[PDB]
């Protein structure tokens, strides 16, 4: 078993990071009218360890008693679509974001059936139950719009914990109603001290500057860094301050990406940068996520009069991805601007 | 109670068409052989795919047509239930037809019918093809799926060339006897865009609105934006000049014009503007552009006024 | 003050399931005379003209005119509440936004009060005029409702040709064709079951049968229909609505095409 | 009482101005029966529906206008079923009353379907000279070029 | 009973409750002695209660026999659907009364109909209602509740009369959160309700919601600035300060740490942005630094309201804070 | 072990349609009393009562007490096989996992015999209590199924009233209204065709039409049907199916206000 969930906390007492938010947390749910919660934050920060501990404290023992569900919806094309379900005896979690251009298919029917299922015993648990929208940022307008119906209409018998990334995205009037708590990322000291009490429960010894080198690699991601503390022990038990940290391979593969970018500036160097971009996206990893990590591993090369200009065209490229429809195109038009300012850079 | 130009001079034999000159004579050694394989026609419209099929139905069949040659189209319901009974049932029967010719199932507008429509089309036209053979007529291929135009002879109908569109229109005006000025005619070429039943429908309509053929009267009872304000709000683009560009967009502004129409006029004289190649590329990206903002729903005369702008600076 | 009792009382059920599917609103217009009731379909195709008389109610009395919008499917509904025995007394105010049915028993044993809220409609009053016509032919109606329910399933329309052998009711789908044929019937022993044909002109019109289909639900009102077909004149369709009044439908012919093959 | 755009709809080809030239085409068009189907696209509110039923209002009267006008729009559920049911079925037969062309006067044409309007267009070639349809739409963007190939 | 939250709860119920909106009584006063009215349209933010003046209003017009009988109210972001438009209001439209009441008072004989936040509907949904309220220009009245003018289309919002609806603006509304903190038994300082004012632009509704999250969190404890900066949705101060610190001169290892501090800490960018804005058009720098700076600020809320990367966009646009503030 | 016949078999047919709908799985308890179904519908409105006595069958072997949780859907699907003259039955051992159905001919030319899966069912009895009910009201069953047929179409639920006028049903709805009014026949040629009002306090209370339509399709069983009603209790209706037993629904009223 992996150590990154088994010393998960469960009780908001037992929190490492933002022990003030989890008081607020703690004295909110300890009376009633429990409000729409809108949890929002950094990836990694610790979201859905407030959402499992929001509910242990809500409820009595029985909160990670999952099981998954399957459901099928009918589009209005006659389509039946299958979608999977979290759910507990006393909660309900969907992500209801798989579903690309019929989220409001899901959204209305979905919700409409839990809110017609009638709590059973409901005298002796409490008043209501609460439903989580894990992946709720990229859903569309109209489905966000159904979204703020269902909130409305449920609002005595039914209440949602909405969980994302980047609210830019999330329309305003489900933001107005919803009560907007901010989960930010843990700091490198707090890192650490989650690091050296998962090592100190383990009967480890782990030095301090390699805590810190955890942590300044992990980026302000909690899971990653525990994981790199997992494939560290793995590696090599006694722990030196000079140790090799076994980095993830999409991230050393964007590194030599970047390196091939500035070797050279020429069109064929550019066939094989494209090359490298279609490997890197047919994984099915998001490409703002590989355009903040070329961004990331550019900066570290590029000199100081040109950081401007490359950043205000990796924002230009990046938005024209999100406007458009196939990643490759912008994100190759981005390698080759970069490559065309650098060879102006150079040839002056 | 006389009948519209379109449908009076709609041609009667397969050589009378002057759309795409290799297809048709084909189609033409077809008819005379018999053995006319699986064949869809597609492109723009006004090409005369409908008159094509037709009368090489006709010229097949003859006196059997009216049994041996099933029409489906759009205003007629194409369900699932339909592809499952008519079009099977017509494929099913017999006709007592010669050694060459071959039972015709005309499906003219097939890139409007669903999915499970072609579905049970393909086994048909792949089974039945020793009786009956399929003459499909579309707009684009796009939304037929590829089997179909596997299964099939694509024959690509282009716009047609303004020459032969000219040919025709002195064959049915000097068949009226209608008078004409030059410039007028070349008007109506304008107004047709390789759609000749629009070239047709607007003489005839321009003739019976208004005497004389001439650009005025075109140009009234169409009320499109003209060429010459258009072209002359381009080059007025062209030389960096934001002002005298914008007293031909006030002037198509104030006599009632949508954006939509003025941005394709646009567009369209753009097209055929004598101006430096890249240039022209970088004009088309920005009337582009401001066209996906009209079509986003932003129909403003500062879109008009920005679309300018941008024509302006990218001539430096 | 409209009161209007009518003891045979199946018979205005009859009325309203012939208008069942073919008209969803329309407008009783109700004068001293009567009841009149002339619509039209969502098509604008069909026309139906419903006259019923004063003498033919039981006990009627109606001081001034009322126009009256009425949803045909609310009190299809309602007159499915009546028996086919049972006393229906109609009644309603000068200034009603109301209507009242009351269905009394045979014996005077129950007693039934039904409320229909009314819709405001605008009127227009097609004024039908009277015509001579060419062809006119009196038949049984069930066996016109049957000649209409055997050839809507070959095709969508019928040919329909009167002349001097007699009536032809043609048809020609996918399936194939069809063609029955009706003469001049000398003796029955019943005047209800003949096929009399009175004549100026031969005629020959097609009709849709979607329409012929709905008209033909109106089979138990009357035991004979008398169609009235000429050139540039619409089928007409009339039932003698016993002796209290007439139920009127007007078919415009469809568009052939000539051709040469 | 009534808001004074309802109450003051002309209803005579006199009251009506600024569209004089409209109005002397469609009065030579149906005065010697050369009215072709009709397009009629402007901006919102510029009287495109009341010179059209003043129109149908001169050539038929008050006690026939019931059988030789059929007016549908986008209130009523659109798209390729009432193409499909009242539109061809008013358009395909002939007149209750007396003889002469019909219409069928659509309001907001430019809010259907290409499927729609290709089966629209197929049923106004089907039955043209005993029906003349009437399309009034807001944006002449919207409608595919072959139906503008029909109607003037 | 049920816990009710304060807005509904504490909205106007009468004609004269409505804190001096007393042209909205008037036009209405007027038009029962006309008997005569066009469609409404009743635009302002939320709060204000337009929602309870037509309700009163048509009370007024009616009374209360008829009110549930002639005044059919639904909420437009609660019936989005293009069905439910087309359909439950022309069944409504059908289904007539006369406009005779049993007081003998006169009555005029059309329908009311109140569509609330009608704003939220989009392109296809207020064509749609354009044309029900097209169809239905005889028998039944149109009423619209809106919070922004252009969010309802050009169309919808040219056959109604427009109502522009004032909140209280200023000096009411702390001494207001201050009975309801004293009813409430809630312990809250004046700059707390200050702050409470400012994090609001001329809502109500939401410094009410503020105040009852504020409430919920600290369950009898003071209201601090941390505990509303947090609830609002405000950056705090001290970040602001950082990062303009950080941009005014140096290197882009700093910006890269204070971008990279500003996404870590949860905040939006678009939050970045309107403060920024704030503590750009208030301070004392160049009017070009000012006006580049806002331009931008502008360029990036436009590319995350279009859904783009909050991070890139906050690392372009401290960049060029950073070559405005440094040169 | 557990026989029955009975030498009519359409009454039962006709007892599965009028429960068939209403309940999809019943618990079949008999004792030497005789046969007795106290079930409960899935929507928490509705009790159903059908008892059958012992004296009205030809033949019964009962040894001990049994309870049989038997889907009604199903095995109204086994009893269409049989016809409306046939002598029917029901076979069941003491600890039986089936139910043998024996359709036999009256001519005794055919003999069917078929099985039936049976499933286990955990059945609360609900206390019936035995109190004075204040009006009874004696009608015709076709008249009845006829009343919840034509006043569905009209609305949701009916408010009915009774008082010395005699029994009144009211419904309401978008349509319109329904109002239909008996009063107390004094003479009648038939007894199955009377109205009988038995009176204490006049009484009005509104009922769901959806379970009244369910109920109304016990209408063959019995000529005439029972309605019995008193302040804040469930509504009774009852048919007498022959001398064989009854049949009573329990309805749940509406106290719904706005
Ligand atoms: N090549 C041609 N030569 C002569 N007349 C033509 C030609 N193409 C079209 N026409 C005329 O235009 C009319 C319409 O042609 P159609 O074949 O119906 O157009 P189409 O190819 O079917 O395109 P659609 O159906 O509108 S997408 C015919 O009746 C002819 O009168
Ligand atoms: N030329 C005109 N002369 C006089 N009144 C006019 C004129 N044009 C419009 N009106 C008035 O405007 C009112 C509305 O006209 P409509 O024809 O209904 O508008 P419209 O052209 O159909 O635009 P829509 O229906 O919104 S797409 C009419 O009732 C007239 O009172
Ligand atoms: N106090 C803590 N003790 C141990 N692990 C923690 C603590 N806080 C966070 N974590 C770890 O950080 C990770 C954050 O993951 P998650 O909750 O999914 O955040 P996000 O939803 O933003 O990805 C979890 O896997 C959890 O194990
Ligand atoms: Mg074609
Ligand atoms: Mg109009």
């Amino acid at each position: 078993s992996l150590w990154v969930d088994k010393y998960r906390p469960c009780s908001l007492g037992r929190l490492d990071y933002h022990k003030e938010q989890a008081a607020q947390l703690r004295n909110l749910v300890q009376c009633g009218d429990f409000p729409h919660l809108l949890v929002y934050g950094p990836s990694g920060a610790g979201k859905k360890t407030r959402i499992m501990c929001i509910l242990r404290e809500l409820y009595g023992v029985g909160v990670e008693k999952l099981r998954i569900e399957h459901q099928t919806i009918t589009t209005p094309s006659k389509k039946k679509i299958e979608i999977s379900t979290i759910a507990s005896n006393y909660h309900l979690e969907v992500n209801p974001s798989d579903a690309g251009n019929s989220d409001r298919v899901v959204i209305q029917e979905m919700l409409k059936t839990v809110a017609q299922s009638q709590q059973l015993e409901t005298n002796s648990q409490r008043d209501f139950k609460v439903v989580l929208l894990t992946e709720v940022d990229k859903l569309t307008k109209d489905a966000q719009h159904a979204l703020r119906r269902t909130m409305e209409k449920y609002m005595s018998t039914c209440r949602l914990i909405l969980c994302c990334n980047s609210t830019s995205k999330v329309i305003p009037p489900i933001r107005s109603r919803c009560l907007a708590v901010r989960v930010p990322a843990p700091s490198i000291e707090d890192i650490c001290h989650v690091l050296s009490t998962v090592c100190k429960k383990e009967g480890l010894n782990l030095p301090s500057q390699l805590a810190h080198r955890l942590a300044e690699k992990s980026c302000r991601n909690l899971r990653k860094a525990l994981l790199m503390c997992e494939a560290c022990r793995v590696q090599q038990y006694p722990f030196t301050a000079d140790q090799e940290i076994p980095e993830t391979d999409w991230e050393v593969y964007l590194r030599e990406t970047a390196n091939a970018i500035v070797s050279q500036q020429t069109p064929q160097r550019l066939l094989e940068v494209r090359g490298r971009l279609y490997e890197l996206l047919t994984h099915c990893i998001p490409p703002e996520i590989i355009m903040k990590g070329l961004l990331s591993e550019l900066l570290h090369n590029c000199d100081g009069q040109l950081k401007g200009e490359v950043a205000q065209m990796a924002a230009y490229y990046e938005h024209r991805l999100q406007l458009g429809s196939k990643a490759i195109y912008h994100l190759e038009a981005f390698v080759a601007k970069f490559m065309a300012l650098y060879k102006k850079f150079m040839e002056d | 109670y006389e009948l519209p130009w379109v449908e009076k001079y709609r041609p009667v034999k397969l050589n009378e068409i002057v759309g795409n000159e290799d297809t048709v004579s084909r189609l033409e050694v077809f008819a005379r052989e018999g053995n006319v394989p699986n064949i869809i026609i597609a492109g723009p419209p006004g090409t005369g795919k409908t008159t094509s099929i037709l009368c090489l139905a006709r010229a097949l069949l003859g006196p059997a047509l009216k049994d041996a040659m099933l029409e489906l189209n759009a205003s007629n319901d194409r369900g699932i239930d339909v592809v499952r009974n008519k079009i099977k049932m017509f494929a099913q029967q017999k006709v007592t037809l010669p050694k060459g010719r071959h039972k015709i199932i005309i499906l003219d507008e097939a890139d409007s019918m669903t999915d499970g429509a072609q579905q049970a089309l393909r086994r048909t036209m792949e089974i039945y093809s020793k009786t009956t053979r399929f003459a499909l007529a579309c707009n684009a291929s796009d939304k037929i799926i590829e089997p179909i135009q596997s299964r099939c002879a694509v024959l690509r109908y282009t716009k047609l060339t303004d020459a032969q569109i000219l040919t025709r229109l002195m064959n049915v005006i000097e068949k009226e006897r209608v008078p004409y000025t030059d410039d007028g005619l070349e008007a109506i070429i304008f107004t047709a865009q390789g759609d000749m039943r629009q070239a047709l429908n607007n003489l005839q309509s321009t003739f019976s609105g208004f005497g004389f053929i001439n650009s005025e009267n075109v140009f009234k009872v169409c009320d499109e934006p003209h060429p010459l304000l258009v072209k002359e709000m381009i080059q007025h683009c062209v030389n960096a000049n934001i002002d005298e560009a914008y007293k031909i967009l006030a002037h198509l502004w104030h006599l009632g014009y949508s954006p939509e129409d003025i941005i394709g006029n646009i567009f369209r004289v753009c097209k055929t503007f004598q101006m430096a190649e890249y240039l022209k590329l970088e004009f088309i990206k920005e009337i582009g552009y401001t066209h996906m903002k009209i079509a986003e729903g932003v129909n403003s005369l500062l879109q008009m006024a920005g679309l300018l702008a941008r024509l302006c600076q990218k001539t430096m | 003050m409209f009161e209007a009792r009518l003891v045979q009382g199946s018979i205005l059920k009859k009325v309203l399931e012939a208008l069942k599917d073919l008209i969803n609103e329309a407008c009783w217009d109700i004068s001293s005379s009567g009841v009149n009731l002339q619509s039209m379909d969502s098509s604008h195709v069909s026309l139906v003209q419903l006259t019923l008389r004063s003498e033919g109610f039981d006990t009627y009395r109606c001081d001034r005119n009322l126009a009256m919008g009425v949803n045909l499917t609310s009190m299809s509904k309602i007159l499915k509440c009546a028996g086919n025995e049972d006393i229906i007394t109609l009644r309603a105010e000068d200034n009603a936004d109301t209507l009242a049915l009351v269905f009394e028993a045979p014996n005077q044993e129950k007693v039934s009060d039904y409320e229909m809220k009314l819709m405001d409609l605008d009127v227009e009053q097609l004024g039908i005029p009277e015509q001579e016509y060419s062809c006119v032919v009196k038949m049984p109606s069930g066996e016109f409702a049957r000649i209409c329910r055997d050839l809507s399933h070959i095709g969508d329309a019928v040919v329909i040709s009167c002349a001097k052998d007699g009536v032809k009711f043609s048809a020609s789908g996918e399936l194939g064709n069809g063609n029955i044929k009706l003469s001049q019937t000398s003796n029955v022993d019943k005047e209800e079951e003949a096929v009399t044909i009175e004549m100026n002109e031969p005629v020959q019109l097609t009709f849709a049968l979607r329409y012929l289909n709905f008209f033909t639900k109106a089979t138990p009102l009357s035991s004979t229909v008398t169609l009235s077909m000429s050139a540039d004149v619409p089928l007409v369709v009339e039932y003698k609505i016993a002796d209290m009044g007439h139920l009127k439908y007007y078919l415009a012919p469809k568009i052939e095409d000539e051709e040469g093959s | 009482n009534l808001p004074w755009v309802e109450k003051y709809r002309p209803q005579t080809l006199n009251d009506l101005i600024s569209h004089q030239d409209i109005l002397s085409t469609i009065q030579k068009f149906i005065n010697e029966d050369r009215l072709p189907h009709l397009l009629l696209y402007g901006p919102p509110g510029t009287g495109k529906t009341s010179t059209i039923l003043a129109c149908a209002k001169q050539l038929y009267k008050d006690k026939e206008f019931g059988s030789m006008v059929l007016e549908l729009n986008a209130s009523d559920d659109r798209g390729i079923d009432i193409i499909r049911g009242p539109i061809l079925s008013f358009a395909s037969t002939r007149t209750i009353f007396k003889k002469g062309f019909k219409l069928v006067i659509l309001d907001e044409a430019d809010a259907m379907t290409q499927d729609a309007q290709n089966a629209l267009r197929r049923v106004i070639e089907k039955f043209t000279e005993n029906t003349r349809f009437c399309l009034i739409c807001n944006y002449l963007s919207k409608i595919i070029p072959a139906l503008q190939s029909r109607c003037t | 009973a049920k816990p009710v939250p304060w807005v509904e709860k504490y909205r106007p119920k009468c004609v004269d409750e409505v804190a001096f909106q007393e042209e909205v009584v008037a036009v209405l006063k007027k038009s029962l002695e006309g008997a005569d009215l066009p469609n409404l349209l009743f635009y302002g933010p939320p709060g204000t209660g337009k929602t309870s003046t037509i309700l009163a209003a048509a009370r007024e017009l009616f009374g209360p026999e008829l009110f549930r009988l002639r005044v059919l109210e639904l909420n437009a972001s609660d019936e989005r659907g293009i069905q439910v438009v087309r359909e439950k209001v022309k069944n409504f439209a059908q289904l007539t009364v006369s406009g005779s009441r049993s007081d003998g008072k006169p009555c005029p004989p059309f329908k009311i109909v109140i569509l609330d936040e009608a704003d939220s509907m989009t392109s296809a949904a207020q064509a749609a209602l354009r044309r029900t309220m097209e169809k239905e220009s005889k028998t039944t009245r149109f009423c619209l509740i809106c919070n922004y003018v252009s969010r309802i289309i050009e169309p919808l919002t040219s056959r109604c009369s427009k109502f522009r609806f004032k909140p209280l603006s200023d000096k009411i509304q702390q001494q207001r959160l201050l009975d309801i903190a004293k009813k409430e038994n809630v312990k809250i300082s004046d700059e707390g309700i200050a702050y409470l004012v400012k994090v609001s632009e001329g809502d109500l509704r939401k410094a009410i919601t503020f105040l009852q999250s504020a409430t919920r969190l600290t369950g009898g404890k003071e209201i601090t600035e941390k505990v509303i900066t947090d609830i609002a949705g405000v950056i705090p101060a001290e970040k602001i300060d950082g990062v303009f610190a950080a941009c005014q001169s140096g290197s882009f290892d700093k910006l890269e740490a204070v971008v990279k501090d500003l996404i870590d800490e949860g905040h939006a960018a678009t939050q970045l942005v309107n403060q920024l804005h704030d503590v750009v058009v208030e301070n004392n720098l160049s009017d070009k630094q000012k006006s580049i700076i806002t331009e931008k600020l502008a360029e990036v809320d436009k590319c995350l309201a279009d859904g783009a990367d909050e991070h890139l966009q906050l690392i372009s646009l401290c960049a060029t804070v950073m070559q405005q503030l440094s040169q």
